[PDB]
């Protein structure tokens, strides 16, 4: 139950500085502030609602 | 402009960045100012 808790506390290390991208290839950083203008996006309102 | 959408004022987004943002129309007629200015010196010297 430690290593269990040390894959999960990887991925939330990844998907919130490297996004999506550590998933199919090589993790390259991007702030936070960028990354949920990266989400509206994909749903169908710009960027300027955020 | 063709790269980029205006969106509002520039105060309420945090880490904006000053630059330059150029336009395509403006170079087009950029041809025709320099190509009138020979004709103005022709008529007011004499
Ligand atoms: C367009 O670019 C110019 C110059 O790059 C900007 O003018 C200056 O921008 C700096 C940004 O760091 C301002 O400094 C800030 O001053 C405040 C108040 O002292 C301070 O709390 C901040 O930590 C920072 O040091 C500087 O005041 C500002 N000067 C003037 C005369 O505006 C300008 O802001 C850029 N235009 C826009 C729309 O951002
Ligand atoms: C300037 O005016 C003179 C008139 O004597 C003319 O011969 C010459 O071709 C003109 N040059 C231009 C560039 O318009």
């Amino acid at each position: 139950d430690e290593m269990i808790a040390q894959y999960t506390s990887a991925l939330l290390a990844g998907t919130i500085t490297s996004g999506w991208t550590f998933g199919a290839g090589p993790a390259l950083q991007i702030p936070f502030p960028m990354q949920m203008a990266y989400r509206f996006n994909g749903i169908g309102v710009t960027q300027n609602v955020l | 402009t063709d790269n980029t959408f205006v969106s509002g004022n520039c105060d309420v987004v945090i880490g904006i960045v000053n630059n330059t943002v150029y336009d395509p129309l403006q170079p087009e007629l950029d041809s025709f100012k320099e190509e009138l200015d020979k004709y103005f010196k022709n008529h007011t010297s004499p």
